[PDB]
Parts: structure tokens; C-alpha cells; sequence
RNA sequence: GGUGAACAGCCUCUGGCCAAUGGAACAAUGUAGGCAAGGGAAGUCGGCAAAACGGAUCCGUAACUUCGGGAAAAGGAUUG
RNA sequence: UUGUGGCAGCCAAGCGUUCAUAGCGACGUUGCUUUUUGAUCCUUCGAUGUCGGCUCUUCCUAUCAUUGCGAAGCAGAAUUCACCAAGUGUUGGAUUGUUCACCCACCAAUAGGGAACGUGAGCUGGGUUUAGACCGUCGUGAGACAGGUUAGUUUUACCCUACUGAUGACAGUGUCGCGAUAGUAAUUCAACCUAGUACGAGAGGAACCGUUGAUUCACACAAUUGGUCAUCGCGCUUGGUUGAAAAGCCAGUGGCGCGAAGCUACCGUGUGCCGGAUUAUGACUGAACGCCUCUAAGUCAGAAUCCAAGCUAGCAUGCGACG
């Protein structure tokens, strides 16, 4: 009664449950481990998925096939405007786990991130934080919010600050109420990076001064929906003859007999997609940074002057206009999505995340239909 | 940069795109789309298909 | 050593012999160094050596089996460039276990993935592409 | 009535009907219908099911034969 | 229960060119196993749906490869014996209903098994197992055959649970968190250099590090390629029809060509994970036992192993900060 033919199992389940994600945000599950010796610096940022395109770069691979060889490569740009620091929060380690010892927030906050904060903003009389932003402009108050912050310097042992994106920089998303998250800071002692923390709440972190160029990072998101799906299609068993009775597309055996019950490890029919996942070790190729050269799309060899975004914006996003990443590989959830850019955990010393990279050309034809034209301005004098 | 000149419509190709079919007379053809593509295999003539860059060399447009 | 590309031909497949050999006609019967998957057909790509039988060709090659290399696939298949490059008829040349070019020479184009892996049918080559 | 070899199928005229409980949504699995890259029965007990061929004109038509057939053999070309 | 089937120990006549024990081990002898078959007839005959295959999951080790080792009549290569080891893998096909069998080929390998001889309200119905029928042997005959062949209906879930997912109360409400516990995922191979080096009379002929890919699997995603069309998007076109043209419409999607968007494919693309403890084993110091000795007290190096880390869930009717 054993197997007559084995076979690998479908599916994988290191990811169960597969339900829906109880949250919308990639929450950072696990963060860069603290190095005091280093300079102070964040470990997470926010984008947003824009959309893909593609590249084609010069690769040096000593003892590969493509090396001194130009290749094609997909690209995800990721639209990825400044985080506003609203916020500082300290950890204090318990037998338990981590504690969230207390928190500062900034004097002012903008009028979305304190959308964050409701549910039905509109009817709301948008007083979030009103009483508490008070406690600046009193000498008392002052003296607690000090206070605080000795307090924070002094006791904590984990340090993080509270950032929000720009929400409204990007028109092409219909919304307004920003995205809220906690960056935990690395390097330093607990006073630099309270004291960095502090003196950085309400002004925009860059997102270089997260990241560099040819750096790893490890995207975090919410997959695609996908919705309530058969099971050939969650886990990819094989489908069943054509001629079988009652349906094909199924698993034909849940278990055996004994135990007498369905295991869990049964292919079962349920939620696909719009999942949590974390996927690592995404290269970063290019930073458009807005305001100087080195934000357009334009490489050291092609010169058409063109900038990121292509023909007609991109499909479900828009236009690009703010600063961006752009990754080699693809990218979790669908194009408007929120998406969270963590430093590795690892140690990058292998050389394929080593190698610098030059770029050759971006296409930006449109990548709605079968782009032919990289602008619209050499379409235009090409019709006449 | 380096583009090239599809073979049915006469277009540019820029790099990372384009299919080329290797007829058994050992020529190249380099097709944009999957519509030269199709249009090519379908035994049509270019220079009969009225968008086609041919077409438009050949009646002066 | 080779890149992956896009596998077309399975077991069972019928190719053109494109070389001088006699054989009109391969017939795969397997494909070298594939490590198998239930209920998966082996599938032979550009260069793959694999194992197949004439069907229709000459009486001194038939019903033996014999390493042959495919040289011309109608799947298109991604080149690193970005191009999907193909040909116009699935075709292989029967080569010795070592790989040395059994026949004379190659009619038709041949595929630059197949040649620079097999030095002698790089050889025997008459238009690589 | 038209096409068409035609009381085939498809569409219309006289006459008769819109009677089969309706509203919203387009998830899985179904019932019925399709389409698929490269390969072409490797699937399976088994080419089961589906696809392919299909009208007409012209040419050509094997073995075997009870000399009647096989035969619409097979194999080709053309069609607005 | 274990005759029988399978497995593994003890002694040592010999084989092993010398040599009992590298590797076997006869005469004997002791055990283990419940996949075979036998025995029994304890439950089930007011029915537990009976062979096989397909699917899919899980576990066992009596280990085939895979990681680490010890031994050799181990020179190298290969091969054999055993140890810690079940994490991972164990294929495509010809013929047969077949399990089994036996070939072709790949492979690192084509190990064995259990789960009511796993799995029929999951399929199939090829075999078998009603009624039709034919042949053979038997019977005087009706008929029989653990002889052969052909045709022969495969019913029900909406209940409970299990499992998969979906809401949800319980210190007002909301953002951010914590992380108990549970799941866990990566696998193997190839090529270049090392190298025609070490080893070897020669014949042949390694490996570590390093580099580049690949196989199986997993998770995503869609720029390109491909796939899909009722965008009934555009065009063409058959038959009818609105007197005609234009515009259309009907033939359940009339048909054909292209066909964006979306969905999607190893048929396309990307990514897949760092510490600590140790098993085998080999060692350190070191007695018992003036010596020796890896063990006795104490120590070390150590693996596809273990636990973490990482990834998923986190109604744990758990907890923290702030508004
Ligand atoms: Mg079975
Ligand atoms: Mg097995
Ligand atoms: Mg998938
Ligand atoms: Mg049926
Ligand atoms: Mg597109
Ligand atoms: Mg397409
Ligand atoms: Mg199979
Ligand atoms: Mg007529
Ligand atoms: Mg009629
Ligand atoms: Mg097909
Ligand atoms: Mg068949
Ligand atoms: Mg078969
Ligand atoms: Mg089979
Ligand atoms: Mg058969
Ligand atoms: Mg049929
Ligand atoms: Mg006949
Ligand atoms: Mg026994
Ligand atoms: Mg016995
Ligand atoms: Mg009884
Ligand atoms: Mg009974
Ligand atoms: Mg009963
Ligand atoms: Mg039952
Ligand atoms: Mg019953
Ligand atoms: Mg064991
Ligand atoms: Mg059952
Ligand atoms: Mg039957
Ligand atoms: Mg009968
Ligand atoms: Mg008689
Ligand atoms: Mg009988
Ligand atoms: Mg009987
Ligand atoms: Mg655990
Ligand atoms: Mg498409």
C-alpha cells in the first residue's frame, strides 16, 4: 500500500495558513541586527510599486557566457517619495520580548497622516492629536516631552521612529490617508540614535540616505488577489483524466483511512493570493533622486532625453514625479501598492551581489499595447 | 544606441525586444511584433498591407 | 557551462537529419542528463545530445539507438539579448557517445547555443545564426 | 420566399408566440460550447473524447475477386 | 500463531594462492518481522462495496543515491563491509488487467515497505463476479470448469466531525507594536581551473578552494515571447433580411484575420537564509593499573542531524505604548 511512484509534494507548507493578510502594509517581521560601531542610519524605508519595465546592461562576469555581453532584464521601478518622521518610539527588553517602553510625537502632524488615525475622517471633528500638540507650547509640557526623551535615552535598548509617506505626492493613487509604519534605527549608542531621531522628527528622509545603489534590499507586501481558487490552481496538483465523474480539476485522495481524519497537509480548495510575503535578495539598480541629472531615464550611451515613467504613464499607477528605486525582478502585490524596502539581514558578499551596475537603455515604449516609440516626441515626428 | 530594422513593417526595433525567424534558407527576419510575425507567416506581402513602411516607400507617402 | 532555454522538443518528437549521414529522420527516444519528474515527457532543447532512432532513412542506421544533437528548434526561445530567436523546422545531426560529428556536413542554419558548446558540429557547420 | 441537388441547415412572409418565478454578483467545483504555443498517443486496458476529411468539376484509381465489385479506393488540381 | 515467506545474530570446517573472521562462513544454533502463503474461525452474512491502475498525503528503516565516517587482499579509479544517519530524491517508455515480471533509456539513484493487502457518496471498470453467446474437456441430459473469448447500469451528502478558507463577541474606540505557540523548504548534479597533477612500471587517474550554470521543489510576478477574445475593438466575408446605397441586424459566439486590458505558462522572468549544540568518528589531558589508555572526573574537532535565526499564522478568549 505504499506509494507506487513517488513525486516531490505540491505546494510548500512553510506558508501556512494561506488567508488573507490581516494586514495591508508589509509589516517588517525581523530587522537588521544592531552595530553600535556603525554610523547612525535607518533600516527600512516605503515605496510603492509603480510598475515594470525592462533594461539592457553590460554584464562582467569573469567565466560566464554573458560576460563582456550585453543582457535584457526586468526592472520594477517602485515610485518612492521622502518619508516624514513623526515620531520616536523605544523598546526595552522583558523576559517576555520587546516593550514598547513609551512614545514622542512631532508638534505638528500633516493633515493625512492624522487621517491614519480615523476611520470615517470626514465626519470626524479631526481632533487626533489636537490636546496632545499642546504640549509644546507650554513650558510644563516641554519639560515632560524632556523628559520623555531622558527617559528614552536612558532606558532603551531598541529605537524606532514613526514615518509616514507622502500619500498625496502621488495623484495617481486615489488616496489621501498616509501610510504609517515604524523604521528602526541602527548604529550608534541609544543616546546618537535617540538624539538623531529626535532632532530629524517632521523633515523628509531621502531615500538614499536608507540605501545606496547596487545594494540588496528585501521587498515586503501583500500579494495579489486572487480570490476564493480551486485547488489545481492554489497548489498545482495535477488535474484528473478527462472522463471522471463529478469533476476533474481535484485532489482524488484527502488521506488515507487511518488517522480518520483530513490531514492537514491536504491540498484544499480556499483563499489564493493577497498574502504576506517577504522575497529577498532584490538587487538595486538605479535611485532617481528629483532635480538633477541622474533622475531621467537617460544611460550613459543612449541619450534620447526621456524620463522613467513611459509612453502614456504606467498602466493602473500614473505618472512617476517624486524619487524611485529600481529593482531587477518583479514585485509583490499590483501596481499602486504599498510596498515595505528593507536592508538585508544577511552578510552580501557573493559577487553576483557585488557587481556594479551600468545601465545601456530603459525602454519606456508604452508598456500598454505594443510599445514602438520610446517618446511621444519621436512618435509625433514620425506621423508628422 | 544600437536599434534595427524589422523586416516585414521597416520599423525600429529598440534593444530587448523583437522576434527573429531563422527561414530555412538561412536568412534572418526580424519581426517587431507578434503582428509582422503573424501577418509574415500568413504569406502576406508588406508592401500590400497598407501601414506597412514598404507600402509607404513604394507609393511615395 | 550552457543557459536554459526554452525546452520543445519532448520524447516521441519527430526531427528533420539535417547532415549527409542517410537518415531522413530522427525519432527522440530520450534526452541526455535529465533527472526525471512523474508523468513529465523528457524534453530536448538547442544542444541537448539525446537519443534517437531512424524511422525513415537509410536501412544500415535504422532500429539502433544513437546520440544525436539538435541543432534547429521551431519553439521560440529568449536569448539572453531579449530577442525570442527560432528556426523554421525542429532538425539534429547524429553524433558518436564523445560528440564527434558522424556525417560530413550540415544542411541548414545551425543554432550558436549548439555550436559553441560542440566544437565539431561548430565545425561542420555551414551558416551559424 | 432565398441559398442550396433538396420537405438538409441557416434567414424571412401569412398565422402564433416571448409561456416556462424574478433582482444583484461573475468565486471555487460543475453541465454545454470553444481556442491553444513545441511535440503529436508519449496518456490510457483501449486514439474513449475531441480535432481532422467532408459539396462539386476535372484527372487518376492497387491487391484481391464470386469478374458483379473493391471504388466516393488511394493520390492530385480547381472553386469568389 | 509464524510452519512457510522475509530478516539478523552465535560457534568456526573450510574457501579466501600463505591466512578461520578483509570478504564469506558449511555441519550446527539462537532470535526478530507481520507486506506473502498456511492454520484458526473470535467480530462482521436485517450487506464494512471485493483486484489493479490514476490522484494525493503521511509515516517506518531492514539505507539505493545523497552529508559525515571507520575497515579492506583501499596504490589511483572503481567496488565491497559496517557505523551516526529517514532531511532530500528515487524517472520516461514497449508488452500484460495484472501486483509481480522482463526489456529500451536517463539517472547521483532508478531501495524496500506500512497506513482496513491507504485511497470506488475520489475516478476508471481493463480483470473478476449475474443474466446473452462461442470453443474445448467432462456429463446420456439439464448443466460444470481455480480453462480460453466477446458484451455487459458503478446510486445519494444538503447532516456531524475533520480539513480549507470567511466573518466575529468578549475594558469605549483607533493607530502602532510585542511575540507564547504551531507550520517551515530547499535538493542534487554538471562544466572550467585545480590536472592529465597526486597515485601509478604502465594502463589509466582523483579531490579541496575557487568560478559558471543546471535539475527537482517553493514563493512571487507579467517588461518582453507565447496563450486566451463575446473588448462582439477594427477589418474582411457567406446566407437571409430593412425597395436600393449607406448603416445595420439574425444564424444562441455565423465564420475568418489581427486583437489591446486582464489572467497566465520552467512555454516567460526574479528570488530561495547567517549561528549554537552535538551523533558516528577521530582526538587532548588523564587515572584506575609506577606503564599504556579518547573516559573513569574533565575537555576538543565534528554531519543532508538537532535547536535556533529567517519566512507564514498569531482570537494566546495573552500583553505594551500613545491618541
Ligand atoms: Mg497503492
Ligand atoms: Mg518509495
Ligand atoms: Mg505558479
Ligand atoms: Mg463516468
Ligand atoms: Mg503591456
Ligand atoms: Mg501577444
Ligand atoms: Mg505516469
Ligand atoms: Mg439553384
Ligand atoms: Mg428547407
Ligand atoms: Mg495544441
Ligand atoms: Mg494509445
Ligand atoms: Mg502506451
Ligand atoms: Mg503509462
Ligand atoms: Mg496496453
Ligand atoms: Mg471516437
Ligand atoms: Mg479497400
Ligand atoms: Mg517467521
Ligand atoms: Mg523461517
Ligand atoms: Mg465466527
Ligand atoms: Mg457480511
Ligand atoms: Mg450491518
Ligand atoms: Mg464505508
Ligand atoms: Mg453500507
Ligand atoms: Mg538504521
Ligand atoms: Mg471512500
Ligand atoms: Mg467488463
Ligand atoms: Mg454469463
Ligand atoms: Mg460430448
Ligand atoms: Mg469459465
Ligand atoms: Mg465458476
Ligand atoms: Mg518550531
Ligand atoms: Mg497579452
Amino acid at each position: 500500500s505504499h506509494r507506487k511512484f513517488e513525486h516531490p509534494r505540491h505546494g510548500s507548507l512553510g506558508f501556512l495558513p494561506r488567508k488573507r493578510c490581516s494586514r495591508h502594509r508589509g509589516k517588517v517581521k525581523s530587522f537588521p541586527k544592531d552595530d553600535q560601531q556603525k554610523p547612525c542610519h535607518l533600516t527600512a524605508f516605503l515605496g510603492y510599486k509603480a510598475g515594470m519595465t525592462h533594461i539592457v546592461r553590460e554584464v562582467e562576469k569573469p567565466g560566464s557566457k554573458l560576460h563582456k555581453k550585453e543582457t535584457c532584464e526586468a526592472v520594477t521601478i517602485i515610485e518612492t517619495p521622502p518619508l516624514v518622521i513623526v515620531g520616536l518610539v523605544a523598546y526595552v527588553k522583558t523576559p517576555r520580548g520587546l516593550r514598547t517602553l513609551n512614545s514622542v510625537w512631532a508638534q505638528h502632524l500633516s493633515e493625512d497622516v492624522r487621517r491614519r488615525f480615523y476611520k470615517n475622517w470626514c465626519k470626524s471633528k479631526k481632533k487626533a492629536f489636537t490636546k496632545y500638540a499642546l504640549k509644546y507650547d507650554s513650558d510644563s509640557g516641554k519639560k515632560e516631552i524632556q523628559l520623555q526623551l531622558e527617559k528614552m535615552k536612558k532606558y532603551a535598548t531598541i529605537v524606532r521612529v514613526i514615518a509616514h509617506t507622502q500619500i498625496r505626492k502621488m495623484k495617481g493613487l486615489k488616496q489621501k490617508k498616509a501610510h504609517l509604519m515604524e523604521i528602526q534605527i541602527n548604529g550608534g549608542t541609544i543616546a546618537d540614535k535617540v538624539d538623531y531621531g529626535y532632532k530629524f522628527f517632521e523633515k523628509e528622509v531621502p531615500v538614499e540616505a536608507v540605501f545606496q545603489k547596487d545594494e540588496m534590499v528585501d521587498i515586503i507586501g501583500v500579494t495579489k488577489g486572487k480570490g476564493y481558487e480551486g485547488v489545481v490552481t492554489r497548489w498545482g496538483v495535477t488535474r484528473l483524466p478527462r472522463k471522471t465523474h463529478r469533476g476533474l480539476r481535484k485532489v482524488a485522495c484527502i488521506g488515507a483511512w487511518h488517522p480518520a481524519r483530513v490531514s492537514y497537509t491536504v491540498a484544499r480548495a480556499g483563499q489564493n493570493g493577497y498574502h504576506h510575503r517577504t522575497e529577498m535578495n532584490k538587487k538595486i539598480y538605479k535611485m532617481g533622486k528629483s532635480g538633477q541629472e541622474s533622475h531621467e531615464a537617460c544611460t550613459e550611451f543612449d541619450r534620447t532625453e526621456k524620463d522613467i515613467t513611459p509612453m502614456g504613464g504606467f498602466p493602473h499607477y500614473g505618472v512617476v514625479k517624486g524619487d524611485y528605486l529600481m529593482i531587477k525582478g518583479c514585485c509583490v502585490g499590483p501596481k499602486k501598492r504599498v510596498v515595505t524596502l528593507r536592508q538585508s539581514l544577511l552578510k552580501q558578499t557573493s559577487r553576483l551581489a557585488l557587481e556594479e551596475i551600468k545601465l545601456k537603455f530603459i525602454d519606456t515604449s508604452s508598456k500598454f499595447g505594443h510599445g514602438r516609440f520610446q517618446t511621444t516626441d519621436e512618435k509625433q515626428k514620425f506621423y508628422g | 544606441l544600437k536599434t534595427e530594422l524589422c523586416r516585414f513593417s521597416g520599423q525600429k526595433i529598440y534593444p530587448g525586444k523583437g522576434i527573429r525567424f531563422i527561414r530555412s534558407d538561412s536568412q534572418v527576419f526580424l519581426f517587431a511584433n507578434s503582428k509582422c510575425k503573424r501577418y509574415f507567416h500568413n504569406r502576406l506581402k508588406p508592401a500590400k498591407l497598407c501601414w506597412t513602411a514598404m507600402y509607404r516607400k513604394q507609393h511615395k507617402k | 557551462n550552457k543557459f536554459r532555454m526554452s525546452l520543445g522538443l519532448p520524447v516521441a518528437a519527430t526531427v528533420n537529419c539535417a547532415d549527409n549521414t542517410g537518415a531522413k529522420n530522427l525519432y527522440i527516444i530520450s534526452v541526455k542528463g535529465i533527472k526525471g519528474r512523474l508523468n513529465r515527457l523528457p524534453s530536448a532543447c538547442v544542444g541537448d545530445m539525446v537519443m534517437a532512432t531512424v524511422k525513415k532513412g537509410k536501412p544500415d542506421l535504422r532500429k539502433k539507438v544513437m546520440p544525436a544533437v539538435i541543432v534547429r528548434q521551431r519553439k521560440p526561445w529568449r536569448r539572453k539579448d531579449g530577442v525570442f530567436m527560432y528556426f523554421e523546422d525542429n532538425a539534429g545531426v547524429i553524433v558518436n557517445p564523445k560528440g564527434e560529428m558522424k556525417g560530413s556536413a550540415i544542411t541548414g542554419p545551425i543554432g550558436k547555443e549548439c555550436a559553441d558548446l560542440w566544437p565539431r558540429i561548430a565545425s561542420a557547420a555551414n551558416a551559424i545564426v
